[PDB]
């Protein structure tokens, strides 16, 4: 509830906006920013057949995108990052995954911010 | 009850005048659907700007919508409702953008919602 | 109504074929101007640099065109399309020129207007502004000699002091979808190009007299440069509008076509059920 | 009976030529309604010019329209009808304003009706 | 068979192209030439009531339209011209017609080109 | 059945590129209907070159057409067409006359048919 009551705002608005902008002569900086965030969500909502994602891993990937860190990664690299993030959480970040399952609630934002910056150092691009 | 006697003259000139702006917009719907607003001239341009303002300023935030959208609701008394339409029709709020006119109560709320954007 | 929608489906198809026609003819004229704009860039560079180098090297500011003066009154040159249907190429330039006077002007007398294009003259005839010179009906392929005489008129008005400052407002061609409303200051030449490489020049022509030739030849060169950008950016604008117009029309044809099919299926069921209801009664 | 032998070569020529003008005006009205009349060619403009006049000159002042329209009424012999429609097609009377071709009988009358208007 | 194959293709190209580009004259010479054949073809296909045409004469006018000798002739008088080329063929060109009915086949190209080119000299 | 779990991934990728290549060629067709080939960009000219070969290599010499034409005709296994289209798509064979690809079977037939011209 806390993480994604807002994902609809990025998606609803982004799907409609790309219609005007393609025909559109100009975009304001505010419109250009909205577009970038929307772009990652569609790629973040793309999945594959017969591969379900556990709910604790869902709230962590949606937090990143809804926190602005994911914007750094390029469109084509977002998919690899999501696979690479889920693996990084299994091997390294077990404390965050224990808390959400047990208390059904977001873990320390500071630990999560610290943790998400720590993953982003290890990740590489293109 | 939209009769000059029952609702009063003020609530009357304003109601019919709102309908006149909107009906022209339906006639201009099937031209602007293809070419866009380059074909339109003069009065056509001013009428479409004011119709966009009116159509979004008829939308409201409800207390029963709180179970779907996190916003609080608003109750707009009639004297405020009639007064608000006049300023839109005169053109006193031409400068403010269309996205600031959605899901608001009394007119002032549009000015603070515009100021949040700064557009 | 089935008859009404059939006519609509027919009407849109015909106008989709006309908007496609206009995309192709505008596409073809764009290539010529894009090539014309290339071809005159070599000429533009040659003349503009040599005249700037002699105007700014080995001499002071001793020309009315070079020297700055305090401005008693001013003018604007605005260049716009004759034919319509172009998307916003005409408006976004008029928006900048109108705002620039309205935001900063306190007297009708202060400003005067030179206009190229029927839509500009129309906008000035509506609302209200005066126009000192209003050329129109230029060919689709502009030549230098068209504005040789019109420019001669404008440089006479500047050179004799009728306006003390003059600006150009025109569209600049940057990309296949993006074009840029631009403002330029034609005169005085408060700044100039500098190759930095100069050769001994004949000292026999009087310096003022020698300039009397090169300053107007630079001025004509700048104006002609604006026409090649203006015409290239127009055709492009028409092309973009026509692509989007055709795409909207073809989408409307599929949406309308389904409503017709839905209706045809509906009527057929109604006539059959009324027939069988009477047959069941009798 | 619209066959060359049963009505004559001069009659048939004029009749089919009118029918081309009015079929061309029908397709062109769709283009005018959405895109606008100024967008089109000189031949397309001259068709719309003549088709408006031909269509109004098919109207006539009847004796049973005395009760319905005030004006008394007219009988046009066939030879006259062919002369007049030929002049409209050849462009001789195109200077006159279009409003003078409604509810009239002979082309002579159309010239005078225009004079009253002031042309 | 040999004479008519080009006509079905020529008519199809006019249908697509003219339906957009009648208005745009000042354009690529290939499109301008293609639009001429379409128009002339529509006239050569026009015919009068209660007057049938024998097959040998049909193949000769279509060989002309397909071969394009008719380009020089304006579109308008093709109707009268189509009846008249018929006069020249009867008086002079008896040899070409005798062969078509008998062989169901077309004669030597040089001879046909010679007859049609000669008539194009006579026409005004 | 054009799906990577039914056909296998190498077959799926080769088919997806062929459709991408052709759809881009069709956009250039309406531009080539108005204008000349060298008025395109060199990226669009590469799309035209390869697409025109693919369309012709898509064609094939049938056996039941033998009565009508002397040409014998051929059958191609799915592995051989998947291999061959992969070679055209890397451009290994682009130094060949266009009509070499007309009504042919395996890609090695194109090599020999080329020699036939010279």
């Amino acid at each position: 509830k806390k993480v994604a009551g807002t994902l609809r705002l990025d998606l609803a608005a982004y799907r409609e906006l790309e219609a005007f902008a393609q025909f559109g002569s100009d975009l304001d900086k505010a419109t250009q920013a909205k577009l970038a965030r929307g772009a990652r969500t569609v790629e973040v909502l793309k999945q594959d057949l017969h591969q379900p994602i556990p709910v604790e891993k869902q709230v962590l990937i949606i937090y990143a995108l809804t926190r602005g860190f994911l914007d750094d990664i390029p469109v084509e690299d977002v998919r690899r990052f999501e696979k690479e993030f889920y693996l990084f959480l299994d091997q390294n970040g077990q404390h965050l995954l224990e808390h959400i399952r047990t208390t059904k609630d977001l873990p320390n934002e500071d630990d999560l911010n610290k943790a998400i910056e720590a993953f982003k150092k290890t990740f590489v691009v293109s | 009850a939209l009769a000059p006697e029952i609702v009063g003259e003020e609530h009357y000139q304003v109601a019919r005048k709102v309908q006149q702006t909107l009906q022209r917009y339906k006639e201009l719907q099937d031209i602007i659907a293809i070419l866009g607003m380059d074909e339109l001239s003069d009065e056509d341009k001013l009428v479409v700007h004011r119709a966009r303002r009116i159509q979004f300023f008829l939308s409201q935030n409800f207390h029963v919508a709180e179970q779907f959208t996190g916003q609080p609701g608003s109750y707009v008394p009639v004297k405020e409702t009639v007064r608000g339409f006049k300023e839109i029709l005169e053109g006193k709020y031409d400068h403010l953008p269309e996205d600031a006119f959605r899901l608001v109560g009394r007119i002032e709320e549009v000015v603070e919602k515009a100021k949040a954007m700064g557009v | 109504s089935l008859r009404d929608i059939k006519t609509r489906i027919n009407a849109t198809k015909k106008t989709s074929q006309i908007t496609k026609a206009m995309e192709m003819v505008s596409t073809s004229k764009l290539n010529r101007a894009e090539q014309n704009a290339k071809s005159f860039v070599p000429y533009m560079e040659k003349i503009q640099e040599v005249v700037a180098n002699v105007a700014l090297g080995a001499g002071g500011a001793s020309h009315p065109m070079l020297v700055s003066r305090p401005v008693k009154k001013t003018g604007y040159l605005v260049i716009t399309s004759d034919r319509g249907l172009a998307g916003a190429y005409n408006s976004n330039v008029l928006r900048l020129v109108y705002q620039t006077i309205q935001k900063r002007h306190a007297c009708p007398d202060e400003y005067a207007i030179i206009v190229i294009g029927r839509v500009g003259l129309s906008f000035f005839r509506k609302r209200n502004m005066p126009v000192i010179l209003d050329i129109t009906r230029l060919p689709d392929q502009p030549s230098f000699a068209d504005i040789k005489e019109i420019a001669r008129k404008t440089v006479g008005l500047f050179a004799d002091g009728t306006f003390d400052e003059l600006y150009m407002y025109y569209n600049h061609y940057v990309s296949a979808i993006q074009q840029e409303v631009t403002e330029r200051k034609l005169l005085p030449l408060t700044d100039l190009a500098e190759n930095k490489q100069r050769t001994v020049y004949e000292f026999e022509p009087s310096q003022e007299e020698c300039l009397d030739v090169l300053l107007p030849q630079y001025a004509e060169s700048l104006i002609y440069g604006a026409l090649l950008d203006a015409k290239a950016s127009e055709h492009a604008a028409r092309m973009t509008a026509m692509k989007n117009a055709t795409d909207n029309a073809n989408e409307l044809i599929r949406t309308l076509t389904l409503s017709y099919n839905r209706a045809r299926q509906a009527a057929i069921t109604q006539e059959i059920t009324e027939i069988v209801a009477g047959a069941n009664a009798l």
